[PDB]
RNA sequence: AAAAAAAAA
RNA sequence: GCCCUUCGGGGCAUUUGGUCAAUUUGAAACGAUACAGAGAAGAUUAGCAUGGCCCCUGCACUAAGGAUGACACGCUACUCAAAGAGACGC
């Protein structure tokens, strides 16, 4: 296949202000705002475009984990290390709802896009699917061996797809809360995992290799390679950008249909950080798209834009056919 | 009855429970009588009750 | 509230006590220890 | 159960059932090592050998 | 994926030093006393 | 010792018992679920370039408006004039990483070790 | 206007 | 038993319920007995955890306590060799 040309990412804005790694990242349907979990166990609201500090909240005595902001509800949700899930309703700024169970700390969270239903995943093993509602932990999805570290929420079967550290990816059919497939082709711990929004595909980073698959069959469908470093996050655009960060600081975007790496970083850390202090922790595209939004283990979260300036002859697609 | 039958089901005979609601040792209670003896707020709110 | 202890109360007395059903939340005296334990696993999956 | 794909406790309880002339179990034991571990060599070394 | 070639090269750059600390015995063992002062960086760091 | 020890297999989660219910454990509340009303925004999806152009539209806005574009007495004194370019601090509030050595750590170990 | 806190043939 | 009848007939009412009261042989327990002597590489010791075919007190199955509740301390070939040189070797 012959890739599509995608204009290169270039840094626009750093926003210091956390004391912890920015683990969690969360943009309204609006995008007027986004959600910065962090380490100093704090969940920030930054306005989107200005990037100043809206609002601090503090609810968690753990680093912040995971966040969700409802697109139907007026509500955030979080999880954190803290063994602790909570629903903030935002028209009073306060925690209202608790989703206890998990026995350690938690990962990840999402939720299901068309029903009102929350699926958490945790050091505990295991993914639990819960009410919003009654807050009534309605499945318990077990089956891995290791850390629930990623989830996607889907709107059609398979409906539950949990990447452990164990290395293996299950997708579980969640209308009777037992897996429908394992895949089993990573070697180490798939850390990340992230849907096409337009395909029925998604993909799953462990370490080194960023596999993609066809959704329900769970069909490999190809794999990107090149990028030799522990991959945390993974974020497609509208427009087929996949984007792998890597705990050692390492940044590709990558076109979603061909798998050719357009671009290839390495981020910069704040002054005063270590050389061991450079890593992406957690990353997202905005709900347009023109804008990513990347949290890393400087305690930073940082913004990127596609380079206007840039043509399909300033930067030529230099993929060579096998 | 209902609190008697409660205290002789725990096997805490050694406790007396008269008709005016007060729950008293009949002997010298070892540390490990006095540990499986000890009620909640539970059973004595509803004895004062 | 009284007849809702008594129903726990008769519900350990006649099905027993589940000793380690839900987890216990990280208290003031559990912080320490917990960050200790995150902090391990954190450390432990970064190398494998 | 415990360790599904360690490749040592595979061969240790093909060993321990050839040991013991039980050739029918080691083979069938092999078939099931060689289909869980596709990719690692030894069991398929140890299955031709 | 078929394994990766590793070289011996590679084996000796994935050793992992034993540990011996300058506070902790839980075994109670007798360490040389070249091996306790091999990670103490104060002796081997700069004066000027 | 070895009574006290780390975690390497840390538990593991468990289906919900199937049992018959006597015990009371969570207290409903809450049991109202809020969904965003028409004027609180999230349940109207547009398109991608508008959301695009609207948002570049925001940045160069908020860009527009930071940049505002529409015998004398003191002469046995051994030391004069100690204190030049010491008021000078604060040009850009400026956020080091590190917590030993940012400035709120030496305001905090200056106002308490006394 | 109770617990810590008074030990396993 | 009543009620209706053209004196032939008909109507109203319709299937309860846990080996029985029966203390050895269908399962309750401490005390008591001889004892015993409360963890962290000398001595004395504050604890907080971890894992669950170990539980106890407690409404707490989102506290707290029970010696930090106790348990933990044992055992230890098996993905397994290669070169070199020696032998009134065979």
């Amino acid at each position: 296949p012959r890739p599509d040309w995608h204009p290169p990412w270039k840094l626009m804005r750093v926003i210091s202000g956390h004391l912890g790694w920015v683990r969690a990242l969360a943009v309204e349907p609006n995008n007027q705002w986004f959600a910065s979990g962090a380490g100093d166990r704090t969940i920030k609201i930054w306005d989107l475009a200005s990037g100043q500090l809206r609002l601090t909240l503090t609810g968690h005595i753990s680093t912040v984990r995971g966040l969700a902001v409802s697109p139907r509800h007026p509500y955030m949700f979080s999880c954190g290390e803290d063994k602790m899930v909570k629903c903030w309703d935002l028209e009073t700024n306060k925690v209202i709802r608790h989703y206890h169970g998990h026995l350690s700390g938690v990962y990840t969270l999402k939720l299901h896009p068309t029903l009102d239903v929350l699926v958490t995943g945790g050091r505990d093993g295991v993914a639990r699917v819960w009410d919003m509602r009654t807050r009534s932990n309605v499945h318990v999805l077990s089956g891995h061996t290791g850390t629930v570290a990623d989830l996607v929420c889907q709107e059609a079967d398979p409906q539950v797809i949990t990447g452990s550290l164990d290395s293996t990816v299950r997708m579980w059919d969640l209308a009777a809360g037992k897996t429908m497939g394992v895949l089993t082709h990573h070697k180490k711990g798939v850390r990340a995992l992230v849907t096409h929004p337009t395909e029925f595909t998604f993909a799953t980073a462990s370490t080194g290799s960023i596999k993609q698959w066809k959704c329900p069959e769970g069909a490999f469908m190809q794999n990107f390679e090149g990028h030799n470093a522990i991959i945390n996050t993974l974020a497609v655009n509208d427009q087929n950008v996949l984007f792998s960060g890597g705990d050692n600081g390492s940044m590709s975007f990558w076109d979603w249909k061909s798998g050719y790496r357009f671009q290839s970083l390495d981020t910069t850390a704040q002054p005063g950080s270590l050389d061991a202090e450079l890593g992406i922790m957690s990353s997202t595209f905005d709900m347009s798209g023109a804008r990513l939004i990347t949290g890393e283990a400087d305690k930073t979260i940082k913004i990127w834009k596609e380079d206007t300036t840039a043509t399909p002859e300033t930067h030529p697609i230099e993929w060579k056919p096998s | 009855n209902m609190l008697n039958l409660l205290i002789h089901r725990k096997n805490l005979t050694y406790l007396h429970l008269d008709y005016n609601f007060n729950l008293k040792p009949v002997k010298t209670l070892t540390t490990k009588e006095r540990k499986k003896s000890r009620f909640g707020n539970a059973f004595h709110l509803m004895r004062e009750i | 509230l009284l007849e809702r202890w008594l129903g726990n109360l008769l519900s350990r007395q006649f099905e027993g006590r589940h000793s380690k059903g839900v987890a216990k939340t990280v208290t003031k005296q559990r912080v320490e220890s917990h960050f200790d334990l995150e902090l391990r696993a954190s450390v432990m999956a970064d190398l494998m | 159960d415990v360790h599904p794909n360690n490749t040592q406790l595979w061969i240790r309880y093909i060993e321990a059932e050839l040991k013991n002339r039980n050739i029918n179990h080691a083979r069938n034991l092999l078939d099931r090592a060689v289909t869980r571990l596709p990719r690692v060599s030894k069991l398929w070394y140890k299955y031709v050998y | 994926s078929p394994p990766r070639k590793l070289t011996a090269e590679d084996q000796e750059a994935w050793r992992i030093p034993p540990p011996v600390s300058m506070w902790k015995n839980p075994k109670g063992f007798t360490i040389p006393l070249d091996k306790r002062l091999a990670a103490d960086g104060r002796q081997l760091q700069e004066v000027q | 010792t070895t009574a006290h020890r780390p975690t390497f297999d840390p538990a593991r989660g468990k289906e919900a018992l199937r049992g018959p219910a006597y015990h009371q454990r969570l207290l409903p509340a809450y049991t109202t679920l809020k969904f965003r009303q028409p004027g609180q925004g999230g349940a109207a999806d547009k398109s991608t370039r508008d959301l695009r152009a609207e948002l570049e539209a925001a940045e160069a806005a908020h860009y527009a408006k930071l940049k505002g574009a529409p015998r004398r007495w003191d002469e046995d004194v051994v030391f004069k004039n100690q204190a030049r370019g010491t008021e000078d601090k604060g040009k850009r509030k400026e956020f080091v990483n590190d917590l030993l050595r940012s400035d709120f750590h030496k305001r905090f170990m200056s106002k308490y070790v006394r």
